[PDB]
């Protein structure tokens, strides 16, 4: 078990 | 039209008339679609005459223009967002929250969720001079609806801010605080509310088991696996995303996700045009093969193996590392009978097929696939039929060629295996 588009970080 | 000199003046200037004119003069030069002079702006020493103007409420114009012009310095480098956050400009926002016009406030969110997005330390900044209650407080009534065209957009957003990050991670309890409006707006019927909600999950999941844990209890579980599937990818992906993250702790928390009916939809996550889907789906799949027998046993109910096998043989190197992953798992951790249903599947070909690839770590992966394959026909005494068919694939040259692997590993392994079996 093993781990490992996304929004802007800011805007205008 | 208007220099830094000429705004510094008005600005500098005690008519309220001037400082108004060249703080709008300033949004306009910084609200510039090509080369914004942030920094001669910062230079100028007029942040603090910015967040000065934040707080007429006298004159609610320049308050507007001076959190338009501090949001779009603060939307820059890091370090225009730290000048930002040094003029005190986190406090002036969050006490303008609940200014009693609506722009101001959206304004004011807005700005707050600028700095919060830089990184941990402006986010825990924010929520320090108590940034949550208010924030809140502005999505309190009951139906989320008659909240005003983009207001809710807005502060979901800078809400997913609050909430994103690591080292270090949201406080607990401003994600306690904040999971329930997430709740809420994760089933709201707004694309982009739906897909800022489960970013925001997803930002909370990605951590210990014990985040893990809150986001489940609050049981957001089911909602995600509705929005699985979903027709909108940017909804798809944090869902997806936020489901992965979530399977990757407890096995009680992975079986939180089996039971909500997680494993219905993966048929098609699998089988996703979009090969960003097909990999997020293959490891979280991995993930869920790494479990218990009975997981394995309802990823095989499910009807699962067919597709994992087919991502094995058909997808690209990406989504076919995570599939060596996952068959790895479940041969590792599977009975006899689901071993036997996997190789009935046609699991031996893919496996093969991919012993010719430059990743040593894919090597290493699919030869510890076959030598737990091969265990489980030695348990059925089938051992010679398992071994005629990696003949048959062409495997017993691939699995010599890697005699000659650099990686001692590798070539330990594969000689292990042709000594026991191939010999």
């Amino acid at each position: 078990k093993r781990s490992a588009q996304a929004t802007p970080p800011k805007k205008k | 039209n208007w220099s830094v000199e000429d705004i510094v003046k008005g600005i500098n200037s005690n008519n309220l008339e001037s400082q108004l004119q060249a703080t709008q003069a300033a949004r306009k030069l910084l609200s510039r679609e090509k080369q914004p002079p942030i920094d001669n702006i910062i230079r100028a020493g007029l942040i603090p005459k910015f967040v000065s103007f934040l707080g007429k409420t006298d004159c609610s114009p320049i308050q507007f223009e001076s959190a338009w012009a501090l949001t779009n310095i603060a939307s820059g480098t890091s370090e225009q967002t730290k000048a930002v956050v040094d003029g005190g400009a986190i406090p002036a926002f969050i006490s303008l929250l609940a200014s009693p016009h609506a722009h101001i406030s959206e304004q004011a969110v807005w700005a707050l969720g600028n700095i919060a997005g830089d990184g941990s330390a402006f986010r825990d900044l924010v929520i320090k001079h108590g940034a949550i209650d208010p924030l809140l407080a502005l999505l309190a009534v009951p139906d989320l609806s008659t909240l005003a065209c983009g207001y809710l957009r807005n502060l979901t957003w800078t809400l997913s801010n609050l909430c994103r990050n690591k080292n270090p991670a949201p406080p607990l309890d401003a994600v306690e605080q904040i999971l329930p409006t997430l709740v809420r707006l994760l089933h709201h019927n707004d694309p982009e509310v739906l897909a800022d909600s489960c970013w925001a999950i997803s930002y909370l999941t990605d951590g210990p088991n014990e985040r893990i844990e809150m986001v489940v209890k609050k049981g957001v579980v089911p909602q995600l696996v509705k929005l699985l599937g979903a027709t909108e990818l940017p909804i798809v992906t944090p869902a997806l995303r936020a489901i992965g993250n979530i399977v990757t702790g407890t096995d009680e928390q992975t079986q939180k996700v089996i039971d909500a009916g997680a494993l219905a939809v993966f048929p098609s996550l699998l089988t996703n045009p979009k090969t960003n889907i097909q990999k997020e789906a293959t490891w979280t799949m991995s993930n869920i093969t790494a479990g218990r027998q009975d997981q394995i046993q309802q990823v095989v109910n499910h009807g699962l193996v067919p597709f994992l096998v087919g991502v094995l043989s058909k997808a690209d190197f990406k989504t076919q590392k995570e599939a060596a992953w996952a068959i790895t798992n479940y041969t590792s951790g599977g009975t006899v009978e689901q071993i036997v249903y996997l190789v009935h599947c046609g699991i031996i070909e893919p496996l093969m097929n991919l012993l010719s690839a430059k990743d040593t770590k894919i090597i290493q992966v699919i030869l510890d696939a076959i030598s737990n394959i091969f265990q489980a026909a030695e348990k059925l005494g089938e051992t010679e039929k398992l071994s005629i068919m990696i003949e048959e694939c062409g495997g017993l040259d691939k699995i010599e060629a890697l005699q000659r692997h650099e990686n001692e590993s590798v070539y330990k392994a594969s000689l292990n295996l042709i000594e026991k079996y191939f010999s």
